[PDB]
């Protein structure tokens, strides 16, 4: 919805569609009719500790069926993907 | 296995409510989806009133604003959809499609016609529209049913009820000068064929409860 | 607030053809853009989701490219069943609006109309008025001109003309010209005729029926 390219040079540590985020693997962490829907934490490999608490944001899809009440209504990962992925390509899968 | 289908009547005056029903016969419905309604004027682009969720919300398009309404009933699997005060702009096709986040549109149903003015269902006249031996091109000829003086526009025309499909033409039925409509459905056949199979047209008018299996013969 | 134009409009081409589809969305952000495909009559079918991503079942000649707001649907290798409306959508706001609608008609070869004709039935003479009927089957290209002859005399405004789209087994066109007639004129001559002209026909082609023999 805006402009927030200028964070995908973040490696270490809102109402528009994507949060993309495509290089940031290392974590530490010390009407609502159109809202966020993707995820986009492709490469992520250490969460380190969990502590994931995200949770009814009533679009976010791909996150239940990601291994470390969001979205209802979700098409399925890519069957090459194996069923661990961050979106609906090839290239929005998992390590873990 | 999902599937959607819509049911409702066919005209609707400026003073009264048209009113659909969108039913799901693949029993998936669930807590979980959203399901819309989509709205094609004839040779023109796709509309789109609005959808209700597992919650259910109220209207949307705020172009259609203070007219689309959605209902649920969860019974038998029921979402009416009331367009209120029709402004004569509403003949068109309807759809009901189910929804998500990213592809948005799935299954989409089936659609029903629906025209919006002050004139009465008049229910469609069937003649067939027969072959014979000197107009023919050789080993093909050709059979058809002509449809004529029916306003509501939905007609649905097969061939000895789906049994032939291959060849058939049904062309958009013409809106005569007195307000009704017509149309012919013709199939073409082998010569050798025009009197041994026998070719009967399914006429079904919706709105009215008109079903007329006319056979075509050739002329005597 | 919301537009959505598909660029290419009416699309001829022919099969096994390269054939590209640009969107746009005058939206920054329409990241989410899905290609559906509607046949004439039919209800709209979804091929492609998310950009790129193609939808369950759809073949993999689909393909679909494009960022920002420029999108591309791409068809490796155009088949006569393809000759579908192709629809864009969006999904970033509250309307998913959908596109202008780009008709694509598959530029085949040029074959001549195959011309019918067919008398009133009996049946409608009870309802006090006739219509004669003109089939024209199978031509491609969709430019063809039917006249009506009565006692070797031409007419305006009692006859229409309604056509069909490309079917998807030859990709070629149907045309239906109806004739109106009371039971007062109707009677009192004798030849009715149709003549056909096309770009593929040398000459154009006459088809005529009597009475008597009717």
């Amino acid at each position: 919805n805006a402009d927030l390219s200028f964070l995908q040079w973040i490696r270490e540590v809102n109402e528009f569609s994507t949060l993309p985020l495509p290089n940031l693997r290392v974590v530490r962490g010390t009407n609502s009719s159109h809202a966020l829907r993707q995820l986009r934490l492709t490469q992520l490999t250490e969460i380190l500790s969990g502590g994931v608490y995200i949770e009814k944001n009533d679009k976010l899809c791909h996150m239940d069926t990601i291994d470390w009440d969001n979205g209802r209504s979700c098409p399925p990962c890519h069957e090459v993907c194996k069923g661990r992925c961050w979106g609906p390509g090839s290239e929005d899968c998992q390590t873990l | 296995q999902v599937q959607l289908q819509e049911s409702g009547p066919g005209l609707v005056k400026p003073s009264e409510t048209l009113s659909l029903t969108c039913t799901v016969s693949g029993y998936s419905i669930t807590s979980a989806y959203y399901w819309n309604w989509i709205r094609q004027p004839f040779g023109k682009g796709l509309e789109w009133m609005g959808y209700i969720s597992y919650d259910g919300r109220n209207n949307f398009n705020p172009s259609l604003k203070n007219r689309v309404t959605i209902s649920r009933d969860t019974s038998k699997n029921q979402f009416s959809l009331k367009l209120s005060s029709v402004t004569a702009a509403d003949t068109a096709v309807y759809y009901c499609a189910r929804d998500g986040d990213y592809d948005a549109f799935d299954y989409w149903g089936q659609g029903t016609t629906v025209t919006v003015s002050s004139a009465s269902t008049k229910g469609p006249s069937v003649f067939p529209l027969a072959p014979s031996s000197k107009s023919t091109s050789g080993g093909t000829a050709a059979l058809g049913c002509l449809v004529k003086d029916y306003f509501p526009e939905p007609v649905t025309v097969s061939w000895n009820s789906g049994a032939l499909t291959s060849g058939v033409h049904t062309f958009p039925a013409v809106l005569q000068s007195s307000g009704l409509y017509s149309l012919s459905s013709v199939v073409t056949v082998p010569s050798s064929s025009l009197g041994t199979q026998t070719y009967i047209c399914n006429v079904n008018h919706k709105p009215s409860n008109t079903k007329v299996d006319k056979k075509v013969e050739p002329k005597s | 607030d919301i537009q959505m134009t598909q660029s290419p409009s009416s699309l001829s081409a022919s099969v096994g053809d390269r054939v590209t589809i640009t969107c746009r969305a005058s939206q920054d952000i329409s990241n989410y853009l899905n290609w559906y495909q509607q046949k004439p009559g039919k209800a709209p079918k979804l091929l492609i989701y998310y950009t790129s991503i193609l939808h369950s079942g759809v073949p993999s000649r689909f393909s679909g490219s494009g960022s920002g707001t420029d999108y591309t649907f791409t068809i490796s290798s155009l088949q006569p069943e393809d000759i579908a409306t192709y629809f864009c959508q969006q999904g970033d706001t509250l309307p998913p609006t959908f596109g202008g609608g780009t008709k694509l008609e598959i530029k085949r070869t040029v074959a001549a109309p195959s011309v019918f004709i067919f008398p009133p039935s009996d049946e409608q003479l009870k309802s006090g008025t006739a219509s004669v009927v003109c089939l024209l089957n199978n031509f491609y290209p969709r430019e063809a001109k039917v006249q009506w002859k009565v006692d070797n005399a031409l007419q305006s405004g009692n006859s229409q003309e309604s056509v069909t789209e490309q079917d998807s087994k030859d990709s070629t066109y149907s045309l239906s010209s109806t004739l109106t007639l009371s039971k007062a004129d109707y009677e009192k001559h004798k030849v009715y005729a149709c003549e056909v002209t096309h770009q593929g026909l040398s000459s154009p082609v006459t088809k005529s029926f009597n009475r008597g023999e009717c």
